[PDB]
């Protein structure tokens, strides 16, 4: 995916949810530092749904696909509200940026 | 039970010129009867609790049986009330039918009595401007010196404005009208003293005819155009002459930026808004309806009607663009320049009754060399 | 898929009116831009913009809705 | 309303049932402010929650984007624009 393009569609689609930095605060949604390699709803501080606490998969490249697509059929009963990226190539982008963003 | 009914109504003498000016006595007959019929209707379904006045209300409009035309007649109709009040007022000052001095004073205080009634209406539905507009009016009591504040908190049952004041609204605005109502048949008794007057302002005892069917007819045709209107805005455009904030419930933590009176109070609001001072915006709003009291007192002319006054013409619309100007200036911002032309209007207000029309009238009898 | 919304806009953005209004709200970016400390922002030229292609915008677009 | 608060970062999403009649400009609004959020214009900044949105008072509403293409499917296969997305639900609040 084009990092830059999954930039701009993290700033107009995620943001006003998540912030991607190591600190970051946690605001509607939690903080994604640190998000490839970790289990579901395990980020410190945050008050998850027990829906996404046991969904009990480890977030990368594959389960992000899956789930940005749309998040309440991969985690039923997710507070997440986001209806879902519909194009594969926009998944593709956004998660080549998010790969980069969270790790830095 | 013939006669009264009728010698009353049915060979009732009356001038044979009156013009259209004439159809808002019974144009107001049927306002009221208007409002007291949907009215009555509006309380078989309203409930006066703070916690379902609101909903009580949006029942009325979605479930019951048309209850949204019942509630769009009362509502418009109030407006329709102020309308018919202006244009009767005006006649009254235009005609010089203000030297009926009982008969009058008794429409002063019909004005009022409207006012009062209106405004308690317009509180029941519980929404945004329901609230604000309980409280700033009854606050106008608190500019009484010593006992101000207690008789505001008196009038709420409380503290602020809160349950105990929506369900006592309920109950003087539904007996009020009916009070209204003995007043005007009150109101029409010391007309009938003196029949009526007429557009020329000269008596009309040498050309009277009977009421019926004369006027009866006329007033049927006024009453259509009266439904006409009223309908136009029910059935096209119910909302035009209400405003959208009460149709967000009261809040009283917030009263919202752009709050603004009922049309029909933009002048009046404007006026007081023009005083920085409480009491002092408090006696001007008082002093711009009871100023109609001080009218026949300040009839300088020789002559009754204005129709053949031209100057005096001029100075009476001079009044009613004012009027226009002060409705306008009370939609708008405290903001500059509107702060200032209100001003202006308002000084303008009263130094057109108090004093260029007196002067007017004294003017024009000199022209006439009396 | 694309929203006629975009296509419109495109479209009314040509309008002389929304370029001089793009121009003045381009010069107001450039001066804010540009310096260190200024309490100014770019609002009132952004609304100008908008209140003339957003007129447009509403002339045309129910045209290709359902 | 205080839980609702507490869900949407401190702000209140109103009740829609009169929202159409409870606006000036009803629906013309309801659809331009759902229809137009924008980046904020220079010098600019707004605290994160809040997006810039022209058509809502200050222009700093706390609701994100709710609608864009293919937000929802339609029972009609009716395409599911942003603009189309807005110019129904706005039908449906009037009708509301
Ligand atoms: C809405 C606003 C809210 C207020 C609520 C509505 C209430 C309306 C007020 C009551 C007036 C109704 C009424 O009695 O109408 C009588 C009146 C009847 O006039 P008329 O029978 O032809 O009288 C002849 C004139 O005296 C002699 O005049 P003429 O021969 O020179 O001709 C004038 C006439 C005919 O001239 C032509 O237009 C031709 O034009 C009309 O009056 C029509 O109709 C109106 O004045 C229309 C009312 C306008 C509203
Ligand atoms: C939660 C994730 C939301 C979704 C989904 C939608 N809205 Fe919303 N909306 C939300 C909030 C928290 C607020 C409050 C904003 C504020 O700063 O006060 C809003 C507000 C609105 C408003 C009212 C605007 C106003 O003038 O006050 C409207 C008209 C509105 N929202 C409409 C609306 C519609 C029709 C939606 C589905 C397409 C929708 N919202 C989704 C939160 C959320
Ligand atoms: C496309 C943009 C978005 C992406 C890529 C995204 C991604 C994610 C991910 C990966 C998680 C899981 C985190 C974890 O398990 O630790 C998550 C959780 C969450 N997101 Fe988002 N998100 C996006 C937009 C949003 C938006 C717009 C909202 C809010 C309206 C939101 C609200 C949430 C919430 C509330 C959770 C926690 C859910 C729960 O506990 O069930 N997200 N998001
Ligand atoms: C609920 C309110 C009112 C009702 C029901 C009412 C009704 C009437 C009726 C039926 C008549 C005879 C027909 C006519 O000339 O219009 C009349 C006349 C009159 N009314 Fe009223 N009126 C009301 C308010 C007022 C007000 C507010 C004033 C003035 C301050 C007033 C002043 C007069 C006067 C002076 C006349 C004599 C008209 C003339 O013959 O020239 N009325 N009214
Ligand atoms: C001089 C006659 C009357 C006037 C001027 C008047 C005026 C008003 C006004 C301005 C409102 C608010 C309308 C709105 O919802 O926007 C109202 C509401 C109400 N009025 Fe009256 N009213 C009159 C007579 C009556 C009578 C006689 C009753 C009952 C016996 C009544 C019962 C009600 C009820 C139940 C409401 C609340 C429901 C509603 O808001 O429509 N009214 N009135
Ligand atoms: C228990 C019964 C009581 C206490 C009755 C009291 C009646 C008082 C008068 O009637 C005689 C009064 C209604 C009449 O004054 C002559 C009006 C012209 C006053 C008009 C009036 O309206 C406002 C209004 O409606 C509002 O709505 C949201 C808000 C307002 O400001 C924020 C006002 C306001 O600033 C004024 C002056
Ligand atoms: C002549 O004065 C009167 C009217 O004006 C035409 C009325 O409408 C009505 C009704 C009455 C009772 C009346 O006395």
């Amino acid at each position: 995916g084009d990092v830059e393009k999954g930039k701009k569609i993290f700033v107009q689609k995620c943001a006003q949810c998540h912030t991607v930095e190591k600190g970051g605060k946690h605001k509607t949604g939690p903080n994604l530092h640190g998000l490839f390699g970790r289990k579901t709803g395990q980020a410190p501080g945050f008050s998850y749904t027990d829906a996404n606490k046991n969904k009990g998969i480890t977030w990368g490249e594959e389960t992000l696909m899956e789930y940005l697509e749309n998040p309440k059929k991969y985690i039923p009963g997710t507070k997440m509200i986001f209806a879902g990226i519909k194009k594969k190539g926009e998944r593709e982008d956004l998660i080549a940026y998010l790969k980069k963003a969270t790790n830095e | 039970l013939m006669k009264i009914v009728n010698n009353a109504f049915i060979d009732l003498p009356a001038p044979s010129n009156i013009s259209s000016w004439w159809n808002f006595g019974s144009l107001l007959g049927i306002c009221l009867i208007l409002q007291i019929l949907t009215g009555l209707f509006l309380a078989m379904h309203y409930t006066s609790d703070t916690t379902t006045a609101f909903s009580s209300v949006t029942h009325i409009c979605r479930d019951v049986n048309y209850g949204w035309i019942i509630r769009y007649m009362h509502a418009n109709g109030a407006s329709m009330f102020f309308i018919c009040l202006y244009m009767h007022v005006g006649r009254g000052l235009y005609y010089g039918s203000y030297t009926f001095l009982e008969t009058w004073n008794i429409g002063v205080i019909l004005l009022l009595t409207v006012m009062a009634t209106a405004f308690m209406g317009y509180v029941l539905p519980w929404g945004q401007m329901s609230f604000w507009g309980a409280t700033v009016i009854t606050n106008l009591l608190s500019a009484i010196p010593y006992i101000g504040t207690n008789l505001v908190e008196w009038i709420w049952g409380g503290f602020s404005v809160d349950k105990a004041t929506l369900t006592r609204f309920f109950a003087f605005h539904f007996i009020l009208p009916f009070i209204i109502m003995a007043i005007a048949m009150v109101h029409l008794l010391f007309l009938h003293e003196t029949g009526s007057n007429n557009p020329t302002g000269i008596s009309s005892d040498v050309d009277k005819i009977p009421f019926h069917p004369y006027y009866t007819i006329k007033d049927i045709l006024g009453a259509l155009l009266l439904i006409l209107a009223l309908m136009l805005l029910v059935l096209f455009a119910p909302d035009l002459l209400g405003d959208p904030d009460n149709y967000t419930p009261a809040n009283p933590l917030n009263t919202p930026p752009h709050i603004k009176p009922e049309w029909y109070f933009l002048f009046a609001y404007a006026i007081l808004r023009s005083i920085p001072n409480k009491l002092g915006g408090v006696l001007a709003l008082a002093f711009s309806i009871l100023i109609l009291a001080l009218i026949p007192l300040l009839h300088t002319s020789k002559q009754r009607s204005m129709m053949f006054r031209p100057l005096s013409q001029c100075l009476f619309w001079a009044l009613v663009a004012d009027l226009l100007t002060l409705t306008w200036i009370g939609g708008q911002p405290v903001e500059h320049p509107y702060i200032t032309i209100g001003q202006l209007a308002s000084v303008l207000y009263f130094l057109l009754i108090l004093v260029l029309m007196p002067t007017a009238g004294t003017i024009e009898n000199k022209l006439l060399k009396w | 898929l694309v929203d006629p919304l975009t296509t419109v806009r495109e479209q009314c953005e040509q309008l002389e009116k929304c370029v001089k209004a793009r121009e003045r709200l381009e010069l107001c970016d450039e001066r804010v831009s540009s310096r260190s400390q200024t309490e100014e922002d770019c609002t009132e030229e952004l609304l100008d913009f908008l209140h003339a292609r957003d007129h447009c915008v509403a002339h045309k677009l129910f045209n290709s809705l359902k | 309303p205080e839980a609702a608060r507490a869900a949407n970062n401190g702000a209140l999403p109103p009740d829609l049932s009169y929202i159409v009649r409870a606006r000036h400009g009803g629906e013309d609004y309801v659809f331009s402010l759902l229809t137009g959020y924008c980046e904020p214009p220079t010098g600019v900044s707004l605290r994160e929650g809040l997006y810039f949105n022209p058509y809502f008072p200050g222009q700093a509403i706390g609701m994100a984007p709710p609608i864009y293409n293919e937000v929802l499917e339609f029972d009609d296969g009716t395409p599911a624009t942003m603009s189309q997305v807005a110019k129904d639900v706005c039908t449906f609040l009037r009708w509301a």
